[PDB]
Parts: structure tokens; sequence; C-alpha cells
RNA sequence: UCUGGUUUCUCUUCAGAUCGCAUAAAUCUUUCGCCUUUUACUAAAGAUUUCCGUGGAGAGGAACAACUCU
RNA sequence: CGCCGCCAAGGUAU
């Protein structure tokens, strides 16, 4: 997954087709990059690598767009979850004031996360079989496995949606199930984030009841997909979400005689070093670790200049874990430089992203996602 | 607070000793030494006041123009570092506020 | 470039610095990892050949 | 007129022994990691500096300007920082950490690392350096092609059934020298070459380029 | 300097690797041989036919 | 330069350069070598 | 059985190769820093030469040229 | 993380 993302400009705001022009040529000779541009005005950009991003600007600057760039500093794409269930449960409002779908939402267990995100299961199968599949895998209730529908973002990632909690006959007259609406209203707000702009992952969302329009024709049928959104993601909200963020799993080579400062540079940059392998032939030997991803900016190139050379380091993305803190904190002071070796960072790293492109902050149930008549 | 003026002190101090240097055309830290300037005129020299001995600050330049940071990084004012401590002349100066709060009570009692 | 060697009768074979000049950009011949391939058709014999 | 030169290998060898205490250790360009050519034309054109390097002058390039309301929409206090950018991340590479690059070179990354394990015994293949996790004596986990040794002898000419060479081993006393001295230094690894100057040649040439070593005073540094 | 004085060997004198200020004085001379030859041919240009007072 | 800042005319000014750490700061961890 | 040549000393132009596994000075045009005017200067870029050496090529000899590659 | 190291013409007339 292409995951670290910089924001780009141009020196002068004049000339900035030509830059656009460049991008392109560049999104043309690179593929695994992905640009995007956002209400705020700037272009942001997101990569594999380190050495690869810098040849692509490389390429970008001297070959492709002659003009002066600036970039700003790093920063990787992170994601969102929740880790507890819900303990309240939401209200849906309509400008037919016709529909009341009330619903909650609970985690999932990362394996079969990592199974459907890695394209195991697929939408082209039966519905039974696959039913069968999350039965015997998930222990799950058997009139609640197979009444299930598409899946999340491109109906690959982990949040799908299971409609038989509460029982199952209700309406069942037109629509009476997520078929069309609902399920494209969370193909559309799935990637747009609901907390801070960033996508969903390792949650389910499951109806608990819900009322279709007399006629979808005539009233509301259209209408609902706003609904849809904001009741799912209150829903998700309204549980005490988490963060998540990426880590880079590292294999380093290195010698017997300089082997303690790569365990001393990852331990400051909250290292979890798994494997120290002694391999057969060269005395170099391996050590397998873990590492964020905020804290890979310069990675190799610091654990060379520790070890005075003898020593080498590879990256590559991991899934994600749940960052030290929560969104939903409030009454904390953070100050702005002095980063935080502390427990409460995940404050920090959402309200620097709100300062960002974003939205607006204080994000308490009292406005969008709640109603307290 | 003025940084930029305490970079122009110690500029234009030690451009005033290489201007008395080139007068004796020597130019030299250790046969000119400035144990020559630094003694008052009642018992001989010239007789001057210390302003680059004072470890001028710095902060960090990616954040300068930006925020106040606080203070970190002392840079070394002039090239004498032999432990001598050569004072600086404020801290014999009363400053505004002493004077003020000082003159406030002293009228006060004189009343 | 080996096998590109046994098929050119032309060569510059390495005395001081490598010869991978298949590794053709100006950001990977200098860092020497290689950024952007490009493939070479050719023709091998076989054990009959 | 004493211009091209053949040697062989003790030779050289005994060249290479007497030429110690003024000849690194060092095999490969790992140890040089911002300290190449490159590297220092980077820091030279980018008005910084390795901790032990050289601090040069700047160029045409000095004043930058960027407007109030511009940066001010590219820069607060908004950034998540972790860690500060260093500038050896700049030296490394100055394309995304670091804006508005001209006159700049770009350098090396990851020579294959030779570790060249020393002799001081005989018997080439010491085995010294190096663990080994393959449980000997005992392994079978995949097929194998012919598991019976049924056929006779039928097509094995007894004139040449010997394999290529038995008339010398593959190590003898002079061996040890030349795989040592295939990874020697630039003027010990060739046999073979030209006559230079007597000011042509170089003595301190390997020692400056280096890391500062510890316990050293300021004036050695500089 | 610096590297007669690691171990056990001694502070004094006996600094004798002279090579490396030998090259460096050989690179000046090699570059002001001309400078200094066209500024003595000058010399005695000056000496030997007289100067030239308001020609050039 | 360690992280950030020098000086790039130490010819200019009447000074040599050598910034220093302010050992008057307070946080948490900032040791290395224990 | 025929084919039959390495060094050293003198001219002869071409050099595009870390011409040299290293690297001196000067001139001009600009930016600086000491500076009173200047030569002596500081140290960065741009472009020219000078200079200590080197590379391959045409000949005339001599040095064991007759040992012998072919 | 540690600048900097100085000669002369300018005056005792031609
Ligand atoms: O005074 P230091 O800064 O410590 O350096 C001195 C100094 O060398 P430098 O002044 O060039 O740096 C001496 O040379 P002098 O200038 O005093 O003549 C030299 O002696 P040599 O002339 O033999 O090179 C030797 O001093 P010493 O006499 O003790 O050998 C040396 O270093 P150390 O003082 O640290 O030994
Ligand atoms: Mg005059």
């Amino acid at each position: 997954t292409s995951v670290i993302k910089i924001a780009v400009e141009p020196v002068n705001p004049s000339e900035l087709p030509k830059m656009l022009d460049g991008l392109r040529k560049v999104n043309k000779s690179y593929p695994s990059l992905t640009t995007k541009v956002e209400e705020s005005g700037e272009h942001v950009i997101l990569g594999t690598g380190e050495l690869y991003l810098d040849c692509v600007m490389h390429d970008l600057r001297k070959m492709y767009s002659e003009i002066d760039i600036k970039v700003a500093d790093p920063v990787v794409t992170f994601c969102e979850t929740v880790v507890e269930t819900s303990s309240l449960k939401c209200f849906a409002e309509t400008p037919n004031k016709k529909n009341k779908i009330t619903m909650i939402a609970e985690p999932l267990e990362k394996g079969l996360a990592e199974d459907i995100e890695n394209e195991v299961v697929q939408i082209t199968w039966n519905r039974k079989k696959l039913g069968e599949f999350f039965q015997t895998k998930y222990d799950w209730d058997l009139l609640a496995a197979r009444s299930i529908w598409a899946f999340g973002p491109d109906a690959t990632g982990p949040n799908i949606l299971v409609d038989d909690t509460l029982p199952s006959e209700v309406d069942k007259a037109l629509l009476g199930s997520v078929k069309d609406s609902i399920v494209q209203g969370f193909q559309w707000g799935t990637r747009e984030g609901p907390l801070c702009d960033e996508l969903i992952r390792n949650v389910k969302f499951k109806i608990l009841d819900a009322v279709v329009a007399q006629e979808p024709l005539h009233r509301g049928g259209g209408q609902i997909i706003p609904t849809a959104r904001r009741v799912v993601y209150s829903a998700f909200l309204m549980a005490t979400p988490r963060l998540m963020e990426p880590y880079y799993f590292v294999e380093v080579q290195a010698p017997a005689d300089c082997v303690s400062a790569v365990y001393t540079v990852l331990a400051r940059r909250r290292g979890h070093v798994t494997q120290d392998a002694p391999i057969p032939g060269s005395p170099l030997y391996t050590i397998k670790a873990f590492i964020p991803a905020i804290d890979s900016f310069g990675f190799e190139t610091d654990l060379r200049t520790h070890t005075q050379g003898q020593a080498f380091s590879l990256s590559v993305f991991h899934h994600w874990q749940i960052v030290p803190g929560d969104p939903l904190d409030k009454s904390i002071v953070i100050r702005p430089l002095e980063p935080q070796p502390a427990p409460h960072l995940a404050r920090e790293f959402m309200i620097k992203t709100r300062r960002r492109k974003g939205l607006s902050e204080d994000v308490s149930i009292s406005k969008f996602f709640d109603d307290p008549m | 607070n003025t940084q930029e003026l305490l970079d122009l002190l110690v500029k234009c101090e030690n451009k005033i000793q290489t201007r008395i240097k080139i007068g004796l055309n020597s130019k030299m830290p250790s046969r000119f030494p400035p144990v020559v300037f630094y003694t008052p005129k009642e018992l001989g020299g010239l007789g001057m006041l210390s302003m680059g001995h004072v470890l001028i600050p710095q902060s960090d330049l990616r954040w300068s123009k930006q925020t106040d940071v606080g203070i970190t990084h002392f840079r070394s004012g002039m090239s004498h570092e032999e432990d001598q401590l050569i004072p600086n002349l404020y801290r014999y100066i009363q400053p505004w506020e002493s004077e003020f709060i000082d003159s406030q009570r002293v009228w006060a009692e004189y009343a | 470039d080996c096998l590109i060697e046994q098929t050119h009768p032309e060569i510059r074979k390495r005395y001081d610095q490598d010869l991978c000049y298949t590794d053709i950009l100006f950001t990977e011949q200098e860092r020497g990892v290689g950024i952007k391939s490009t493939p070479v058709t050719v023709v091998l014999p076989d054990t009959k050949g | 007129t004493y211009q091209r030169w053949q040697f062989t290998l003790p030779m050289m060898s005994t060249l290479y022994r007497l030429a110690n205490q003024l000849l690194t250790d060092l095999v490969d360009d790992n140890y040089f990691y911002l300290f190449d050519l490159k590297a220092f034309f980077t820091s030279k054109a980018l008005n910084m500096a390795i901790p032990g390097g050289p601090k040069f002058e700047p160029l045409v390039r000095d004043i930058n300007l960027q407007d109030e309301d511009w940066n001010e929409f590219n820069d607060i206090n908004k950034i998540i920082i972790r860690q500060p950018i260093r500038t050896e991340y700049k030296i490394a590479f100055p394309y995304l950490y670091n804006n508005l690059p001209h006159h700049v070179h770009l350098t090396w990354y990851h020579t294959p690392n030779v570790v060249f394990i020393k002799t001081e015994d005989p018997d080439l293949p010491a085995f010294y350096f190096d663990p080994l996790i393959n449980p000997i004596s005992h392994r079978h986990s995949v097929k194998s092609q012919e598991p019976l040794p049924d056929d006779d002898e039928e097509f094995e000419l007894p004139e040449f059934v010997e394999p290529f060479l038995k008339d010398t081993p593959l190590y003898t006393d002079n061996t040890a020298n030349g795989i040592a001295l295939l990874w020697a230094p630039r003027p010990f690894n060739l046999r073979s070459g030209r006559t230079r100057r007597a000011l042509d040649i170089p003595l301190v040439k390997n020692w400056y380029r280096e890391h500062c070593p510890a316990g050293q005073p300021v004036k050695v540094r500089v | 300097y610096y590297r007669f004085n690691t171990g056990p060997v001694g502070k004094g004198p006996g600094c004798g690797f002279w090579a490396a200020g030998w090259r460096v004085w050989l690179f000046f001379m090699r570059g002001i041989t001309p400078l200094l030859e066209r500024w003595l041919g000058n010399l005695l240009a000056r000496q030997f036919e007289g100067r030239h007072s308001k020609g050039v | 330069m360690y992280n950030g800042i020098g000086l790039p005319t130490p010819r200019g000014s009447g000074t040599n350069g050598y910034v220093q750490r302010n050992l008057s700061l307070v946080r948490g961890r900032r040791g290395e070598r224990p």
C-alpha cells in the first residue's frame, strides 16, 4: 500500500498548468503514484517509499516541469477503527421526516480482515457458500451469515454489513433490506473520511432496525443516502473510535561488532524487535523488527550513520496498528512543537490533520451526529 | 531580546579590534592579546566595555520566522575561550523596571 | 550485460567501473539501484543450438 | 625510461605486508556514506555541513524569498513532527526533505557489503566467523530423481572417468595471499600497470577522508 | 604528527614523514615557475634594454 | 551542523562558530550515552 | 621447407579517456569579507589560458640482433 | 560544530 503522502506546491502560483502537466507525466511514468486534489486547493501525492519518491521528485523537477517546487514535511496516510462495541444507538432523520434507521457498530478479527483484504472471499460467489465459509470461520449465527450484501471499499475492505441481528422480517415490501441505495451510499461514503478525512477499516456496521417509505418513487428513495451516511458514521464515532498507524517491517543485515546501534535507533523510535537471526555464510546477520512509519523518516540513512557503514536496512508496509491515544479527548492542551513521547499523541495527530484540509474541530456528538432535543 | 543587534555588536567590536591591530601592523591574537584592551585608564590602557563575551543566543532557523520557540543552542561570541570570563556591562547597570519600582517607593517614602 | 556481451562481439568490458549500461537513467547510474528497466530482445542457442 | 611494470603475486603480497600502518582495512565504498565527492558537492551547494566534514562558502542562491501569505498557507505549526529533519537527511537526498535544488550531485547507495574474513592460519577453508543452522547428517524433505543405485558401469570411459584435475589441490602456500590481494586497495589489485611520479602518488590520502576518531583535539579535526 | 603519538611512542620530536609538504611545495613552484619566469624576463627587459615611458 | 543551524559566513563576522547546546533545558529524556 | 624483432635516443601531428585514481597559479567578468588609495588579498560561481607530466603515431639509427614470436 | 596569523609606495625634497 502506497502510504507516504507529501503535499506539493509551485513556488510561483502563476505557472500552475505546467506543473500539472509535469505531474501527469510523472503519474504516467510512475504507476504506484497516486495524486489527489482536495477542497483546500493544494495538490498531494502519495507513493510507496523514500527512494521511489526521491526519483519521482527528481524526474518531476528536472525533466518534466522545470520550475522550482516547494514540498511539505512528510506524513503517512493513516486509518480509523473502533476497538470496543457500541454503547449507544443512533437516530435518523430525512427531509421527508419518514425513515428511522437505528444501527450499531462493532470490531472484527484482524486475520480475516487481512483475508478479505487479500481477495480470499469474492462477490461473484454463491450466497450460501460464502455464508457457510463465514459461518464455519467466525462461528456466527446461521440466519445472519447468509443475509449479508456487498462489501466495503471497492467491495474488498473489511467494512462488512450484517442485517439480521434483530429479527429478519420487519417490512420487506419494496426495498426491505440494503440493496441499491444504502449500498451505493456506503460505496460513496467510505473513502471520504468521517472523523478527520481518513478511511475506516476493521469495523462492521449492523442495522438494528429500519423502515422504508410508502412509495420510494414518490417519497425519499434517493433522499436517504446522506441520511444513511450520517447514521453509519454517527454510530461509528459514538463507540469511542481510535486511529490506526502503519508500521514498516524492517530487515537489517549487520555485523556483530556494531549491533547495539540498530537497537538504540529502534528503541528511541518505538521499535518492537522480533527476530535476531544468525544466518549461515556471511558474519553479518539479520534483525527483523517493526517500526512506526512516522518514525521511518531517514531510517536507513541514520542507521548507516550510527553503524559507520556496516549495517543496512529495508522497510516494507505492514498492516495497521492502534495508536497511543484517542481522537475524542477534550480539555487537553497540545504543544505545537516538542513531539510527544506521551500516550496521548493521537489527539495531536488528529488536530494537526484537521488544521490541514480537514474540517472544523469540536467533534463531540452535539451538532452533526445527534440531536439533543 | 534583539538577536540581530547582539550579532552587530560582535561584528563591530572585533572590527574595531582589527582596526587597532592594523595600526600596529600585527593582527595577531597571541602577540596582541585582549589584555591590552580590557584595562582601565587609571592603571593604563585604552578602557573598553565588553559585549562580545555574552554568548549570543540562536534558535531553530526553520521555526525562527514561524514561532517563538524559547531558548536553545547557545553560540559563542568572541574567539577568546581560555576561561578569563571578561564581564558584561549590563549586569552592572540597573534595569528599567527595577528603577521605576524603586523610584515609586523612593518618592512615596520621601513625601 | 553478460548475455548481451555474449551477443555483441563489440565490447567495452569492465576494467575500472562496472558496465551496467542497462540502468540507463542519470538517477540510476549514480545511485546504482535502478529506477526504470529496459527489456532486451536477443537470441540464445541451446545444447542443440 | 621506466614506463610499464608487471609483477607477480607473492612479490606484491610482500609489498602489501610492508605497506601497513598507513593503509586502511576498508575494502568497499560503504564507509564513505555522506563522505563521497558528490555528497560533499551537495553539502557545498546546500549551505550545510556534515559533522566532521567541510564548511564551504555559499553560492548565487543565498537569499530565498516567499511572501507572508503563501508560506503562511504552506507552513504554520501544522505538520505532524515526530523527530526533527536533520541535515544528513538532506545530504542523503535533497529532493523531498529540501526544496529548490541547484548545482546538486547525487550519491551512491548500498555497495554489496563485503566482509572479508581475514586469515592468520593455514588450511584456507578455515570455516571461521560462520555459524550453520542446517541439521547435518540427516535431512530429506523433497523428492529426488534416481532413488535407485541400480545402473552398472556402461558409459564412463576409463580413460576420462576421472575429474578434471588431481595433479594439484585447491590450495597451497601462495593462494591465501592472492585472494587477500584480490580485495586489496587500488595500488595493490593490479599485477601490472604504469609508472607514476614521486609528486603524483599521495601518501596521506586515505587518512583524512574518514570519520573523526574520538579522544582527539579540535585542531586536528579542523 | 598525531599518528606517531598513538601508543607508547613519545611526545618529543622525530616527526620525519616529509613527503606531504614536499608535494604541495612542488605544486607551488609547478605553477609559479612560468609566473615569476615571466616576471624576471620583464625585469631583464626593464634593466638591459631600458623602460618604455610613453609607449604602451 | 548537527541538526539544523550553524553559520554560513564565519569570515564576515568577528566570531568563529561552535554553537553549543543549552544545558538549562528541561524535559524527560535527552541522553544517549547512559 | 618458406614466413623473421624487444629496448634506447631524435621529428610527427592527432588528443576527448578519472588525457594525470592528484591538482598548481594567473587573467577577465561578477558577487562578497577585511579595506583609505593601490599592488600583496579573502573565497564562491561563470570561461579561458599558461605551466609540471602523460596517451597513439609516420621515419632514421644504435643497443646480443640473430635469441627466435610467427 | 571552534574565524582570524601583512609586506611595500604614502616624508625628511631634486
Ligand atoms: O602547539 P600545538 O597546537 O599543541 O601543536 C604543536 C606545534 O605545532 P603547530 O603549532 O603547528 O600546531 C609544534 O610546532 P611549533 O609551531 O610550536 O614549532 C609541534 O612541534 P614541531 O615543530 O616538532 O612540529 C608540536 O609541539 P611539540 O614540540 O610538543 O612536539 C605540536 O603538537 P603538541 O604540542 O601537542 O605536541
Ligand atoms: Mg595618490
